[PDB]
RNA sequence: CUAUAUUCUUUG
């Protein structure tokens, strides 16, 4: 069952599985209609790493950089729009999401959805609303600072 | 010549009684006709007119007549 | 000329004799009892379709007085 | 005055080309001896227009 | 030895076949059959062995008018 | 023999599945890659490569007059100057609409313009040059033996009025390379095909003939 | 009057895009408006959530394997997923397959296997179908579970590397999934290796689904219809394509009328036929409305009186259907009180041109039952999509839907073929956008002329009145 | 290279009037264009990356 | 630290050896262990990848193979082939008339607009940006007679209704009729009427 | 091969994805691999292909 | 007979439709090497992509060689002009695997054992490893039938 | 917000010679900034985004035009291939259109893309390469 | 070459 394994990754912070698609291999598949509300995004990873301060000895500083740095080159950041990347400084910017899949309004009046409020401290919830290196975010939930 | 097989027995680009072979018009060389001086365009143009005005020569003329096609003009 | 005269058929005209100018007999029915056991035996020869009533022979020309269209753009 | 044209090229070949280039076009007998056998793709190796070689093209 | 895989679904698309030794020889009393791609068909279906010389759709071929479960 | 393997399943965009499995007892699209009997597949097989479009071709019914082959005859240092290259093309469309145009300059689809005059006064052009009854101009691509059908060709220039070899040592300026001869009715310039007689229409269109 | 032609106008416009394309167009205009409703699924979705789950459902379809020349086979009962299946199957080119669940065997479930051989399976476990208890008609829950395992028994026998065999079954060898739909209510969502992705960007530099669409052509036949009465042994399920249901929709929601947000229900169990299948979602996308689902089925009084009970909740405007489920309410529409039926003002009924004539005095009954302003009768053959003519209540003349030509002919031509002389029995022959030439059997897609005239066989003989009305027959059999 | 086609791929004949249809000048790899970042994102370090390496040299 | 046999080996066995022949003792098996894979050791996205994952059959060389299977097999193929022809021309065809209607930023309308194109024809360097219309400017209706209204003249006959200018007739047509020629049949192909015909003269 | 340029071309090719193409040692005696036995192995016979494809399997 | 030969220079670039060389069915004396495809039945060599072909000679039996097919041309086009260039300059050295007679040499100072690893015939126990390695994921490839060493 | 504001927003490199646009405080406050600045980042993060409405809105609302994905080209490739009749892709002369002889022996010469001119072609030692331009800017076959 | 094969395939 070596040859015969779903893929799985260790750091999803590339969200791959939106990007390198594999088949479901059951034979039976299992299509609601529910699951169009359903937003797919990847499972929780043990050791959040935005939390870790970016000590020189810290060794999962350093695995979390050197992982920072090849997904910056395998989406070619590094050597191209950005020659010379000094990480130092263990960065986090996040957003108010709400999971939303698409753009809403209110049902009350027909206006926008008025501006959420900004996260004060980051949270579990919070965590894929972050931007990551390499991941997705929806659209519709990037629509404020 | 006996090592190539025949085709379609009367041959390739064969003539029969009936087979509409027209010689063409093309657009362009009527377009330069009617700009140049030679034909009304006030005036249905038949093939009468195209060969009273010298437009096309006799030899060309055959049964059936003409294809009007559009060579190099796009309006 | 077709859209007005050609396409329509004789106004007292049955299916069968839609064609002819004038219709060769009143009743539409095939009206001899060699040409009714030959219709019998093409209907059962073709299998049952709407058009089987009619008699169009079994053998061809091959001419191209005859030969229409293939496929091409309308 | 057409005396020339014979009927076994006309029959055999098509020409086709632009004006002062024209080939005289066959398609191949190996045929209707042995199919069976042999290969597809040798066999539809067959069904191409060709030119034929240009000492038969002058000589014809 | 030539005989002509010829379709069970009556297409008359046949398709020349040399029988192996072992049908070569005549040690069994039927006819080979074998799933090949009908390209009137597009589709895959059965062989028959047939004689090559001979009409490949003949009247006999036809089959039986079957009544479709489905619809109505 | 099993006939399985992680084939079947679609993998989209890059195949992250363990590759040691794919296929198992059926044959790799490599294998059958490797092992084909027909030969080399012809260069018109490539389906995706970006073929040619020719453009409209210069003909003597159809005067498409581009732009570039006129700029390669402004780059000669030719005296008698030429009209910009948008004189030499008719009116256009949405101007010329209504019954608000003239009778002698009129949009022609194919494009055909009386002749313009000199592009400048206060100088004497030493030839003439003669449309001819249907108002084409007097270059005619002829082969040299026409016979044995060789491709080997040559242009005739014919319809020339007045000091002809003035028009003879404008023409070494625009092919320096070919063989030009003069006889009294004609010029001949040698090796020179359809292009050159496209040439010779947009140095004599330009010229003001 | 004279001759055996007729003719509707050619002033309304036609539709010729692909379906996609609409939807994208009809997605950029009006986006968050409604496009249709559904209470047992609780399912409110805007165009928003058509365009976008649409062709998410076209990519999770192209991951579990489907290529644009396939087919697809779908036995769910009234569910929004099936057109949202009709649209996906649109997108990829593949085409969809809708048999009737009412009565279905192994036997049959194989024959439909035989016949479409097709790459997916959309089913159910458990599915409700009407049975007789009684001389009354009960709903019965279905084990189709049972039924898939009895036609396929080799997906029992397990052995630990047959996830990934080639072939599932040696005696079906194109099934390659099956998809199961069932409302499973566990918040918890299910491993992704039995789950399709039907989230998120599927792409990085373009999506396929566009570099895909540039290949396909309007009149790729995507649909395919059982005809309960076929007009010949041959053709068992008649086959549609982008614009024929583009059309067909259009000309529908142009005839009737229909005004954005304004709410148009269905009558169920008519996915089958093109009734709430073909005519009525598409007459939802095309032009603005708001498709309205009422109750799952139809066939028993209890859930009739729950459809009236949720139809005059869900403030449709106008609803279609066919006389058979109008029956139903009918018998308990005189329960209520009239003023609940205050919101519907138009009814649509469609007619097969086998029923002949649905009588005026029903539709007098009808409209005088549920105070309808005008009760609407469309009427053709089923290769047609129920619509060739049409008529109201107050006008009992059989006008023409606009783009169609139906001609009476001879047995002689093909082209040339004569009009009959307008009440003789002769071929039929039918010119319309909205109409489809290609039928699919067990052979495959197959199709019947299309002349130079551009008037198509539908293999039916048929008699014309005087006053414009079709009768259609079985072929002549003397 | 014996043989009657090597002599006219040699003396360029008939069929072989331009031989080899691929020869040197020409590459399949870069077509004939640098591979240099330019576009990086400070105008400063713009010529940050260069004489990368195309191979072991 | 190794092992003679390299891996650690299950309870099963073990039991079942110094048990003599005997499987009673651990008979559930824990599931077999995961490999991760690297998400960062993957190559950069490439376009090239994403044109061929899907493996569409439309590169091959033989036909447009996706078309053969879109279209009815009702129809011989000689006749069936320039049919699929024809089909593959009309998506090229609409294919340009959405480029130079996104190229103009004008609503898509196909047969084509005529300004659209030889206007697009006059300018080299207006390949570079598209631009949508505005959602004002998109409605349904992609032909030009459904969008450009009428416009005061009309040449053909009004008695015709063929000729009307909104009137519909169908894209291509479709004949069941089989084709009258192959090459390995000998006196096959279509014949002058006043040829001799088939095995005349027996 | 037919390409589109031919005389005659033909339908469309069978899909890979069904009705593969197994990998069948050669049976041609010279073409043979010297090891492999001739298979006999004496067994009751499973008629369906599922089952008879299993015991071409070691998945233990 | 008929002479079967090169259809193309060797160490010249090459299109994919050109054939590269026929041989003679006799192991072949010319085997596929990378980006080189052989015809089963008549053992004439295709080019794959298109480049630079050149001959490897097998480092055991120097008569069996390979035909490989080089992508990039440019590459080796410049690798050549400069190294000619250094010829002209004396600048050069010598000890390249370019220079047919020093390639035993060069195989010979950086593994020096190839002989003996060559020779060195494993019992069955490691030709036909474990199954339950393969099983449990220590070795991720059984493969039973590389006994022979092909360099 | 405003539209030279968006226009230098849409051209921005950060350590820049001249700003042209923009009102001048702004790119005085911007030269201060990017004189603060080192071209060298700390620290790198980056995700991805997907289309939705919110872009028309975007553009719609201030009255914008908004930017068009343009079609693909190895579709029109494939399209333009398919379109064309078999007897396009015949062999049309004695002579492909390199000018060099097809002697019918060979397969590979069996097929003929471009048409081949006889005519064309003997200018090109004479005349800028600019000439042997196509209509969609891909040079086009000429006999040498 | 003439006959038998009459759809994309086939004999002497």
């Amino acid at each position: 069952d070596t040859m015969f394994q779903y893929p799985v990754y260790e750091n999803e912070l590339d969200t791959p599985h939106l990007f390198n698609i594999t088949e479901p291999p059951d034979f039976f598949v299992y299509w609601n209609v529910s699951d169009f509300e359903r937003t797919s995004y990847p499972p929780l990873p043990e050791e959040d790493h935005r939390l870790l301060l970016p000590l020189s000895g810290s060794a999962p500083w350093k695995q979390h950089r050197k992982r920072s740095l090849k997904y910056l080159r395998k989406h070619e950041i590094l050597p191209n729009y950005l020659p010379h990347v000094r990480q130092d400084v263990n960065l986090s910017v996040v957003f108010p999401g709400v999971y939303a899949t698409r753009a809403r309004l209110c049902e009350e009046t027909g206006e926008p959805l008025p501006p959420p409020p900004p996260v004060s401290r980051m949270t579990h919830r919070n965590f894929w609303m972050t931007a990551h290196c390499g991941n997705y975010i929806e659209l519709a939930d990037l629509q404020h600072p | 010549f006996m090592l190539a097989p025949r085709v379609s027995a009367g041959g390739p680009r064969n003539r029969y009684e009936g087979k509409l072979v027209f010689s063409p018009l093309r657009l362009s060389k009527l377009l330069w006709a009617i700009d140049t001086g030679r034909i009304n365009p006030n005036e249905v143009i038949t093939l009468y007119h195209l060969r009273q005005a010298n437009v096309v020569g006799e030899r060309e003329i055959v049964w059936p007549g003409f294809v009007l096609i559009s060579n190099g003009v796009r309006r | 000329w077709y859209e007005d005269s050609s396409k329509y058929a004789h106004p007292a005209a049955g299916r069968r004799y839609s064609h002819y100018l004038k219709p060769p007999t009143e009743r539409d029915f095939p009206a001899t009892v060699e040409e009714y056991e030959m219709v019998k035996h093409h209907q059962k020869w073709h299998l049952n379709q709407p058009g089987t009533g009619t008699l169009l022979p079994w053998h061809s020309y091959n001419t191209a007085d005859l030969v229409k269209r293939a496929a091409g753009r309308l | 005055l057409a005396q020339h044209r014979m009927q076994v090229w006309q029959l055999r070949f098509k020409e086709m080309g632009p004006p002062f280039s024209r080939v005289w076009v066959a398609l191949g007998g190996k045929m209707r001896r042995r199919r069976v056998g042999r290969q597809v793709d040798v066999k539809d190796m067959r069904y191409y227009w060709r030119p034929i070689e240009p000492q038969y093209q002058r000589l014809y | 030895n030539m005989v002509a895989l010829r379709s069970e679904a009556n297409t008359g698309h046949m398709e020349g076949y040399l029988k192996t030794e072992t049908e070569r020889l005549d040690a069994t009393g039927r006819k080979v059959q074998k799933v090949l791609w009908d390209p009137v068909l597009q589709r895959h279906c059965l062989f028959k062995e047939t004689k090559i010389k001979g009409p490949f759709m003949t009247k006999s071929a036809i089959a039986k008018k079957v009544d479709f479960p489905i619809g109505g | 023999v099993w006939l399985g393997g992680t084939a079947a399943n679609t993998s989209l965009g890059r195949d992250v599945m363990p590759s040691t499995g794919k296929y198992i007892n059926i044959v790799s699209p490599t294998d059958v890659a490797a092992n084909i009997s027909a030969g080399a597949m012809p260069p018109e097989a490539n389906v995706a490569a970006a073929l040619p479009v020719p453009r409209i071709q210069y003909s003597k019914w159809n005067r498409a007059l581009r732009s570039d082959v006129y700029d390669e005859l402004l780059k000669l240092p030719l005296r008698y100057k030429l009209h910009d290259f948008a004189k030499l093309c008719p009116p256009q469309r949405c101007q010329e609409e209504p019954e608000a145009v003239g009778v002698v300059g009129r949009d022609s689809a194919v494009g055909y313009l009386p002749p313009l005059g000199p592009a400048d006064p206060l100088d004497t052009i030493p030839f003439f040059v003669h449309r001819s009854s249907n108002g084409v101009l007097p270059g005619k691509v002829f082969s040299m033996h026409p016979r044995n059908l060789m491709p080997a060709f040559y242009l005739r220039i014919q319809q020339v009025e007045g000091d002809m070899f003035r028009f003879e040592e404008e023409l070494l300026k625009i092919f320096p390379t070919k063989k030009i001869f003069v006889r009294s009715h004609s010029i001949y310039v040698y090796n020179v095909a359809l292009d050159g007689r496209m040439v010779l229409h947009h140095w004599l269109l330009g010229l003001g003939f | 009057k004279d001759y055996s032609v007729a003719s509707g106008s050619v002033d309304t416009p036609v539709l010729d895009q692909l379906v996609g394309y609409y939807v994208n167009i009809q997605s950029r205009k009006m986006y968050y408006k409604d496009f249709l409703r559904i209470e047992h699924q609780a399912v409110r979705w805007a165009f928003a959530d058509i365009r976008k789950n649409s062709e998410a459902l076209a990519h999770g379809l192209l991951q579990t394997g489907l290529r644009p020349g396939q087919r697809v086979l779908a036995i769910q009962p009234c569910n929004c997923e099936t057109f949202v299946l009709q649209l996906a199957c649109a997108k990829i080119g593949a085409l969809l397959a809708v048999v009737p669940h009412h009565n279905i065997s192994a036997d049959k479930l194989r024959f439909y296997l035989n016949e479409f051989q097709p790459h997916h399976l959309i089913a159910r476990e458990w599915i409700v179908v009407p049975e007789v208890k009684q001389g009354v008609l009960v709903e019965r829950n279905m084990h189709f579970w049972d039924m898939i395992y009895n036609v396929i028994p080799e997906l029992g026998l397990s052995y630990p590397g047959q996830r990934f065999q080639w072939v599932h079954s040696q005696e079906f060898f194109f099934l390659k999934k099956v998809v199961i739909t069932d409302h499973n209510m566990n918040l918890l969502g299910v491993t992704p290796m039995r789950k399709m992705l039907v989230w998120g960007p599927f792409s990085y530099y373009e999506q396929r689904l566009r570099r895909l669409s540039a290949l396909l052509h309007p009149d790729d036949p995507i649909l395919a219809l059982e005809d309960p009465h076929p007009a010949l042994e041959d053709k068992l399920h008649i086959t549609y394509s982008h614009r024929n249901c583009i059309n067909a929709g259009f000309l529908f929601g142009n005839l009737m009328g229909l005004k954005a947000e304004s709410r148009f229900g269905v009558m169920p169990n008519h996915h089958v036929d093109p009734v709430g299948a073909i005519v009525a979602p598409y007459a939802a996308l095309t032009t603005g409305a708001v498709l309205v689902h009422i109750h799952s089925d139809m066939f028993t009084d209890d859930h009739a009186i729950n459809g009236i009970e949720k139809l005059c909740v869900e403030e449709v405007v106008g609803m279609l259907g066919k006389k058979s489920d109008f029956d139903l309410l009918l018998r308990h529409a005189g329960n209520f009180d009239a003023d609940q039926y205050e919101h519907l003002k138009w009814v649509v009924l469609f007619e097969d041109a086998s029923e002949p004539t649905v009588g005026d005095e029903y539709l007098q009954k009808l409209a005088k039952e549920l105070g309808l302003e005008d009760v609407f009768v469309f009427r053709g053959p089923l290769e047609s999509a129920y619509m060739v003519m049409w008529r109201s209540l107050k006008r009992a003349r059989w006008e023409m839907v606009p783009h169609v030509e139906a001609k009476v002919v001879g047995d002689r031509g093909t082209a040339d073929a004569r009009i009959l002389a307008a009440n003789t029995r002769g071929n039929l022959k039918l010119k319309g956008p909205h109409i489809s030439a290609g039928y699919y059997n067990n052979a495959g897609l197959l199709t019947e002329l299309v002349d130079e005239r551009g008037f198509c066989s539908t293999s039916r003989e048929a008699v014309m009145d005087e006053r414009g009305q079709l009768t259609l027959h079985g072929t002549q059999l003397y | 290279r014996t043989g009657v086609e090597w002599y006219h791929r040699l003396r360029r004949r008939g069929a072989y009037r331009h031989w080899p249809w691929a020869r040197w000048n020409d590459d399949p790899v870069r077509q004939h264009q640098e591979l240099s970042c330019r576009r990086t994102f400070s105008a400063a370090v713009t010529g940050a990356n260069e004489g990368v390496p195309l191979w072991n040299y | 630290n190794r092992s003679l046999l390299g891996y650690p080996l299950r309870r099963a066995a073990a039991m079942e050896m110094l048990y003599g022949g005997i499987c009673i003792q651990h008979l559930a098996q824990p599931p077999f262990p995961l490999r991760k894979i690297q998400s960062e050791s993957l190559p950069p996205p490439s376009l090239q990848g994403e044109r061929d994952d899907l493996e569409l059959e439309v590169k091959d060389s033989t036909g447009n193979v996706m078309g053969y299977r879109l279209f009815p097999v009702n129809i011989g193929i000689r006749a069936r082939t320039e049919s699929v022809r024809v089909r593959s021309e009309d998506c090229y065809k609409r294919f340009l008339a959405q480029k130079h209607c996104a190229a103009a930023g004008v609503p898509l309308q196909f047969p084509a607009p005529s300004s659209i194109t030889n206007s697009n024809c006059l300018a080299t360097p207006r390949a570079a940006s598209h631009f949508h219309p505005p959602s004002s400017s998109l409605s349904l209706f992609t032909r030009p007679a459904d969008s450009q209204g009428g416009d005061v003249g009309r040449t053909t006959p009004a008695d015709v209704a063929a000729y009307h200018p909104r009137a519909w007739r169908p894209y291509q047509m479709l004949k069941p009729m089989p084709h009258n020629w192959g090459p390995a049949v000998r006196s096959s192909g279509v014949r002058g009427p006043h040829m001799q015909l088939l095995q005349e003269r027996i | 091969v037919l390409h589109k340029w031919a005389v005659v071309s033909r339908s469309a090719p069978p899909p890979r994805g069904l009705r593969p193409i197994a990998r069948t040692i050669p049976t041609h005696p010279r073409l043979r691999p010297v090891d492999y036995k001739i298979p006999y192995v004496l067994r009751t016979f499973i008629k369906d292909r599922h089952t008879s494809e299993v015991q071409h399997l070691e998945n233990r | 007979r008929k002479a079967k030969l090169f259809h193309v220079v060797p160490g010249t670039p090459v299109t994919p439709f050109e054939k590269l060389k026929e041989q003679r069915r006799r192991l072949p004396e010319y085997r596929p090497g990378n980006n080189v495809r052989m015809d089963p039945n008549t053992y004439t060599l295709y080019a794959t992509k298109k480049g630079v072909m050149t001959i490897r000679e097998s480092r055991i039996n120097p008569k069996y060689k390979w035909l490989d097919v080089e992508p990039d041309i440019q590459k080796v086009y410049r690798s050549r002009e400069l190294r000619r260039a250094l010829q002209e300059r004396e600048m050069a050295s010598m000890a390249v695997g370019e220079n047919s007679n020093y390639r035993v040499e060069l195989d010979l100072l950086l593994e020096p054992d190839w002989r003996e690893r060559v020779m060195h015939v494993p019992k069955a126990t490691e030709r036909f490893k474990d199954p339950n390695l393969f099983t449990r994921g220590v070795v991720n490839e059984l493969s039973p039938l590389d006994r022979y060493s092909y360099t | 917000d405003s539209k030279a504001s968006f226009a230098a927003r849409a051209n921005f490199r950060l350590h820049a010679q001249h700003r042209d646009g923009i009102p001048s405080s702004s790119v005085e406050m911007l030269s201060r900034i990017e004189q603060v600045l080192p071209p060298d980042p700390s620290a790198v993060t980056f995700f991805q985004t997907k289309w939705d409405i919110q872009v028309q809105e975007f553009y719609e609302s201030r009255g914008m035009l908004e930017p068009a994905a343009p079609l693909d080209e190895e579709i029109e490739a494939i399209l333009a291939y398919h379109a064309r009749k078999p007897s396009e892709l015949r062999v049309r002369a004695r002579h492909r259109p390199d000018g060099s002889t097809n002697v019918g022996d060979d397969p590979n010469f069996w097929a003929q893309a471009e048409p081949t001119r006889m005519m064309d072609g003997s200018m090109l030692s004479l005349w800028s390469r600019r000439t042997t331009l196509g209509a969609n800017g891909v040079p086009i076959t000429y006999r040498r």
